[PDB]
């Protein structure tokens, strides 16, 4: 009984189909494409679907239906056509295609998008860069272009093309912009890994901070680096790689280099080992490392392929890269054999003696390492194994594998500080006017087991998401009202409650684990508990017994928690958090390591707890700080697959992504609100240095105003507010343009904006000359009205003042001629003449007498009826003396053919007579009936103000209740966002019971039993029911298109207010008193009604250039209201209450009874 | 003209029973006001002007074979029902089927040749026109009519 | 069809931007009576009470921009378009010669109140004369309306 619609599904997210069933909260969907499957599917959840499954729209913004559904088709359309890209009226979504797409990235498709505005050319990220470069020299403020998205969503290659773009084309040839590019693959290999989620993982979040001077072009760049996660240096998982310097260096050096730095196979050192231990390498790279190089673990196995990477190559890569970044071979070996003490610092196994006096000792293996290490990191052995043998309190085996881990993550953590600031000053700037600066943070990961590093992860996670949702819902809503647009306002889900749980002070998690660590006898589980202590009922944090994975359950209450991020609940164990705050590497060690005799150890140092937690939180205020002092164009970056295959479109995982990022409720948004934004003042002020003189006089709104005609532009694109003007989404192309500095350009447009508003001054006044006539003529339309008026009041003045005579007087002057024509027969017949002239002399003394009697004075027309029914049996008594005289005389010939045709032509009077006494007495009865009515109505309004009812109470509670259900529903959708990352980490780690009743059921059992209690709760549960579908059908609207009115909106709109008569009504669809105050100007005409029972009946609206459009219950219920006569207020309406048949004879000149024949079949 | 022989009869019976002078002629000062006596509707524009025409003669009085001539040119060119309801619906406010007797009233006095005061005391009175409840213009004109 | 397009709405909005002289957005009889006495009619301040009260939904006395149009409609006949449009021209044309001079837009300007100097007349003639004759004739006002 429609179109295809969009319902819930496990795996593609969400599935096509059609609605077999209208339930109470539910939708009973066949899926058409496994037919027979059926489910019950959410009121929230079923939504209407494109008429076409083929089409792809660059901005979905642009679609026809606007919801996540359809979002997720266009992406998985335009996704399989090798357009990765989409817009949602500003914000890019990105998905990652995993496959070097090929001829739109080459330098000629640079070429183009330098300058276009966005919606011009097809979507891609280089028209992001050129926007925020494009809004850098207009609004001339630094902007930032925020890259958010899983981890493994394709944040990196993003920045790296808007980088590229960024330097390729607004650079001037020089060294910096090739420098701004190829700093990246240092930085790459210095500072990412494979983890389980990406091959190449980002594990440090860089913002880098492209300068421009102030004529617009490059003066340098500035990267930064936030939580360089330090674990892995020391610790690797099962299959994760550390950093792949570690492993670049292995495959990739000399044969001097090898000799030197000491290297080996990767399975030598365990900083490594305990991981994967495989190369990249294509076949030609994998036959090119030499196979001293290789360990044998990678022969049992093999290499693995990313679509990028080549360990080999890469290291080709990033020698040219360090060269060409002006790294000396001498700074490049410093940074290698940083790299390589580290790698053997691993060695060093620490042995206990063989008395239990703490005795740190050394194996025979170590020896040689030890000498390595010493000569790599330019120490001394004596001075090493003094400082890690002891602190001199002599130390456990614990103790002084800590000891080591803890030096080698220092000298790690200070290299990669050293790499970046030598790639900073690669590219140096003393000063600069603004800056656009991408952020490629880490983003959102969840393992089977978490630890620290990914609980700052996410938490950094945490505050670009807020900082999202401040920038594209909060401050966009607050600017929309502070311009009163009546956008309707759409609820986002608030995260602001996840930081003040981290970031807090004497209740935040991060200072309640400072005062854990400042105790004198630190302890993980005290931690824990404190924090179960302190934020007893909090809802983001959850001990791991109420979680949903069975892995996390096994996790007791003090040892580990669950926090509900805006993606989703990640279990963190306690374990160990209280070891990885704390950035104090104990004197030992500095003073060790300051006391280096090589150069680049002390140069790389020379720049008591100390939280990483809090010198976190530092660094990301600050960042943040930056932000929100800058503009911000946003990416979102989506994984198709959480398996690495290219070609695989997953829809559950992405819809997942786009409802958890928030991108779903900018589209709510973005269905009406305006992503262009604009000051009246700055376009006033623009043209101005152009415009002329006299065109400026307007005010500047109106100069505004005859601006956007000169473009042609249309008028469902803008809506003024109060000190801004707007424009629509997928209207781009004529803001920029509007933007456009040409003078030329300037020129013509004044021209035609002169030319607009000397037609608007035109307009204006040969309008307002049609208006006076419109006026005038108005006047005479209501003078004539009046004298029509007039002309009817007076001749029924003079039709009940003389006219009841004049009909009378016809029946009196009929009386008469037939007794001129009877006097004739009395004289012919010859029988008892006496009596016969006794008769005559009494009828025509009736006569003359009444003649007098009405010629002289003024009588009712009831009076004379009176008169002449006496006078009627009068002549009934002269027939009937005839036919006895008849009997009594002879005149047959004459006699029997007159008096038998007196005989026809009285009763010929008589069948008159009855007619019009009934014709009367209806008429009569007619009043009796609807006087009734009136008086009806009256009394009911007497009723309702008599009875005094009161509901301010009712309604102050019920907007309680509906705040509360608010709550409990976004409570619910983050419970289900809960669930969905469950799956996601499952599938990472491999008296009449109608309520029951189906809507079909319902429309039978109404068209035939004749049960009365069963039409009780059926028409009620079915006019129930359709409520919920005319509620779907009003959330799920086409924007262009307006509200469905199956009853005048007077009718459906009285509902500020809260029997088996059949009750016919009619009210116009608009009210004549609001002609053309109707916006919508869709429906028009008599809306016929008749109400049988408490439920709509039959209906019907004569348009006024229209054929009608009959209904009937039982059939046509969709266009037939389900509002209850009560609700609808009919009574509660002056005069709407109709004529029982009035409505019947407009129904059948209008196939009435020919519809009602066609229901009968139906 | 040609028209039924009934309503000629109607009419001699009318124009007879008028005749205060008894001459066989009616002074037309009365016999406009009763010439509406059938439900041919004249404006005052059409009675001034059949006096005007009558005493174009300068008599001031009538014949019948002259009245049938008047009431033949006057029901030629007549107002339908469905004009004069349309009139009505004109000043409906809300199409609710009522207007307010009082903005009748205000209509009536008001706009165009002036209607008195007795007329409309007649109306809310007489013609079933609650002044609360207003008059339901579908009846009157059907009562006005018929 | 009682009903207007959206085009002659907003142009009527202009319109009534010329009636609503201070911008408050409501009138009552006194600006309608002053600029139609001002445009060669004569109505007398009863039936313009009487229009008001058939489109004063409060009563107040003021007329919102809707209920202004509202009181425009009527069940006109199908010529009375093209009659009302002629007798608007000739309220622009008091020679009734079907070609407006320079004077008569002057003139209408100075009635209406908006302030013209005889250069800016002389560009509004010229810029509304599609033939360019040099004055205006009927189907230019027509294509200047609807435009
Ligand atoms: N536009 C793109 N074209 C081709 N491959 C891409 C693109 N974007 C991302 N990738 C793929 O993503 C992988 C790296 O993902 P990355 O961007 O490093 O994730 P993250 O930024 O979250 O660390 C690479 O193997 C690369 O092939
Ligand atoms: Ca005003
Ligand atoms: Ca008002
Ligand atoms: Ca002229
Ligand atoms: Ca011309
Ligand atoms: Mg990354």
């Amino acid at each position: 009984d429609g179109k295809p619609v969009w319902a819930p599904h496990p795996t593609d997210g969400f599935q096509m189909g059609n609605i077999v069933d209208i339930g109470p909260d539910s939708l009973t969907i066949e899926p058409l494409n496994q037919k027979g499957k059926t489910f019950l599917a959410l009121i929230n959840q079923v939504f209407p679907a494109e008429e076409d499954s083929k089409k792809d729209v660059e901005d979905n913004c642009s679609l026809m239906y606007l919801n996540e559904a359809t979002l997720l088709h266009n992406i998985k359309v335009r996704y399989s056509k090798d357009r990765i890209y989409t817009y949602v009226a500003n914000i890019l979504i990105a998905v990652n295609p995993y496959f070097d797409i090929p001829k739109i990235y080459s330098s000629e498709a640079i070429k183009s998008y330098q300058g276009k505005s966005l919606g011009t050319r097809p979507p891609h990220v280089f028209a992001i860069a050129d926007k925020a470069f494009r809004d850098m020299k207009v609004l001339k403020m630094s902007q930032s272009i925020i890259v958010s998205g899983e981890s493994g969503a394709g944040k990196t290659e993003n920045t790296k093309f808007v980088l590229r773009y960024l330097t390729e084309s607004y650079g001037t040839g020089q060294d910096i912009d090739d420098r701004i590019v190829e700093a990246n693959p240092l930085l790459e290999a210095f500072g990412n890994a494979k983890t389980v989620r990406n091959n190449n993982s980002s594990r440090f979040g860089k913002f880098v901070e492209i300068h421009f001077n102030e004529k617009s072009s490059v003066v340098g760049g500035f990267v930064s680096h936030y939580l360089l996660e330090k674990s892995r240096i020391c610790v690797q998982g099962k299959e994760e790689r550390n950093y792949h310097i570690f492993y670049r260096l292995c495959a990739g050096a000399s044969e001097d280099i090898r000799e030197k730095l000491h290297l080996s196979s990767p399975d030598n050192f365990r900083y490594l080992n305990r991981g994967c231990t495989r190369y990249f390498a294509n076949k030609e790279t994998d036959k090119q490392i030499l196979q001293n190089r290789k360990s044998p673990e990678y022969l049992k196995a093999g290499s693995m392929k990313d679509p990028l990477l080549d360990d080999h190559g890469d290291f080709i890569r990033m020698c040219t890269a360090m060269k060409k970044i002006g790294l000396d071979d001498e700074e490049k070996l410093d940074l290698f054999r940083v790299v390589a003490g580290v790698l053997h610092l691993g060695n060093i196994d620490f042995e206990e003696a063989g008395s239990t006096s703490g005795g740190c000792n050394l194996k025979n293996k170590s020896a040689q390492s030890l000498e390595y290490c010493a000569e790599l990191l330019g120490l001394d052995q004596d001075d090493l194994r003094v400082s890690l043998t002891t602190r001199k309190v002599p130390l456990k085996v614990e103790q002084a594998n800590n000891a080591r881990d803890a030096l080698a993550k220092t000298v790690y953590s200070h290299l990669f500080d050293h790499v970046v600031n030598r790639v900073n000053q690669c590219f140096p700037f003393e000063t600069s006017s603004y800056f656009i600066g991408v952020l490629d943070i880490a983003g959102f990961e969840y393992f089977e087991h978490n630890s620290f590093e990914q609980f700052c992860i996410n938490y950094c996670n945490e505050k670009l998401q807020q900082f999202f949702n401040e920038r594209i819902l909060k401050e966009e809503q607050e600017l929309y009202q502070k311009e009163g647009l009546g956008v309707n306002e759409v609820h986002y889900v608030d995260n602001q409650d996840c930081i003040d749980l981290i970031e807090a002070k004497l209740v935040g998690i991060l200072d309640i684990l400072d005062e854990e660590n400042r105790l004198p006898q630190p302890s993980d589980q005290h931690f824990t508990s404190a924090v179960h202590q302190k934020h007893k009922d909090h809802f983001r944090l959850t001990i791991p017994r109420k979680s949903k994975l069975a892995v996390h359950r096994n996790i007791r209450d003090d040892e580990g928690f669950i926090i509900r991020h805006f993606a989703g609940a990640v279990c963190y164990e306690t374990t160990q958090f209280v070891e990885k705050n704390n950035d104090a590497l104990h004197m030992s060690l500095e003073s060790l390591i300051c006391e280096s005799r090589d150069k680049f150890i002390r140069e790389l140092f020379e720049s008591s707890f100390i939280s990483v937690g809090n010198k976190f939180k530092t660094q990301l205020n600050l960042l943040l700080d930056k932000l929100r002092s800058t503009g911000a164009s946003f990416i979102r970056c989506i994984k198709p697959n959480l398996k690495m295959t290219s070609h695989h479109f997953e829809g559950a995982q992405i819809l997942s992504q786009l409802q958890c990022s928030g991108m779903v409720s900018v589209l709510d948004l973005m269905q009406g609100g305006y992503p262009s934004r604009a000051s009246f003042h700055e376009l006033y002020n623009m043209y101005k240095k152009y415009m002329p003189d006299k065109l400026a006089r307007l005010d500047p709104r109106l100069f505004c105003k005859a601006l956007f005609k000169a473009l042609g532009l249309n008028e469902n694109d803008y809506k003024f507010g109060l000190t801004k003007v707007f424009f629509r989404p997928g209207k781009f192309a004529e803001f920029d343009q509007i933007m456009k500095s040409d003078p030329d350009h300037l020129a013509e447009l004044v021209k035609r904006v002169n030319h607009w508003l000397t037609c608007s001054r035109w307009k204006k006044v040969q309008w307002c000359s049609l208006s006076v006539i419109k006026l005038k003529n108005k006047i005479k339309y209501r003078a004539e009205a009046c004298i029509k008026m007039q002309k009817t009041i007076r001749m029924w003045l003079c039709k009940r003042r003389h006219k009841p005579r004049i009909d009378g007087l016809v029946k009196v002057g009929t009386l008469k001629k037939r007794l001129d024509k009877f006097n004739e027969v009395v004289s012919v017949l010859k029988d008892g003449k006496p009596e016969m002239n006794k008769q005559i002399k009494n009828l025509e003394i009736s006569i003359d007498t009444l003649m007098a009697k009405i010629k002289s004075t003024m009588m009712t027309q009831e009076q004379i009826q009176k008169e002449y029914d006496a006078l009627v049996k009068s002549s009934e008594e002269l027939l009937s003396a005839l036919q006895k005289k008849k009997q009594q005389e002879e005149e047959a010939e004459r006699l029997r053919r007159i008096q038998e045709e007196m005989e026809k032509e009285r009763k010929r009077r008589e069948e008159d007579e009855k007619r019009r006494r009934k014709e009367e007495e209806e008429r009569r009865m007619k009043l009796e009936m609807e006087a009734k009515r009136k008086q009806e109505e009256e009394e009911r309004k007497k009723r309702e103000d008599d009875e005094k009812r009161i509901q301010a109470e009712v309604e102050a509670q019920l907007a309680r209740q509906k705040e509360e259900e608010s709550q409990q529903q976004a409570v619910l959708e983050q419970e289900r966002r809960d669930r969905e990352l469950a799956l996601r980490i499952a599938q990472s780690e491999a008296k009449y019971d109608l309520s029951k009743w189906k809507y079909a059921e319902l429309r039978d059992t109404i068209n035939t039993s004749c049960d009365i209690e069963l039409l009780a709760a059926c028409r009620e549960e079915f006019h129930r029911r359709l409520k919920v579908y005319h509620a779907w059908k009003s959330k799920n609207k086409k924007r262009n298109t307006e509200t469905e009115q199956r009853a005048p909106k007077s009718v459906t709109d009285y509902d500020f207010a809260p029997n088996r008569q059949q009750r016919f009504f009619r009210i116009p669809f608009i009210r004549p008193a609001d002609q053309y105050k109707d916006p919508q100007s869709k429906k028009k005409g008599w809306w016929y009604a008749h109400f049988d029972g408490p439920w709509i009946a039959r209906q019907m609206e004569l348009h006024p250039d229209k054929p009608p459009i009959l209904l009937v219950a039982g059939k046509d219920d969709m266009e037939m209201c389900e509002l209850n006569l009560e609700e609808t207020g009919l009574t509660r309406k002056r005069g709407a209450e109709i004529l029982p048949r009035q409505f019947e004879e407009i129904w059948e000149r209008c196939g009435g009874i020919q519809y009602l024949q066609n229901a009968i079949e139906s | 003209d040609q028209l039924t022989e009934e309503q000629i009869a109607e009419f001699k019976e009318a124009f007879s029973l008028f005749d205060k002078d008894g001459d066989g002629t009616i002074t037309t000062k009365e016999l406009g006001t009763v010439m509406r006596s059938l439900g041919q509707n004249p404006t005052e524009a059409e009675l001034q002007d059949m006096i005007n025409e009558v005493d174009a003669d300068g008599n001031g009085t009538i014949d019948f074979p002259e009245f049938l001539t008047m009431m033949a040119r006057k029901m030629k060119d007549t107002d339908s029902e469905e004009e004069i309801r349309e009139a009505f619906r004109v000043f409906d406010k809300d199409g609710n089927g009522y207007i307010s007797a009082a903005e009748l009233r205000h209509v009536m006095t008001n706009l165009g040749e002036k209607l008195t005061d007795e007329e409309v005391d007649e109306m809310i009175r007489e013609a079933d026109i609650d002044g609360d409840g207003q008059v339901n213009y579908e009846e009157f004109v059907q009562m006005m009519t018929a």
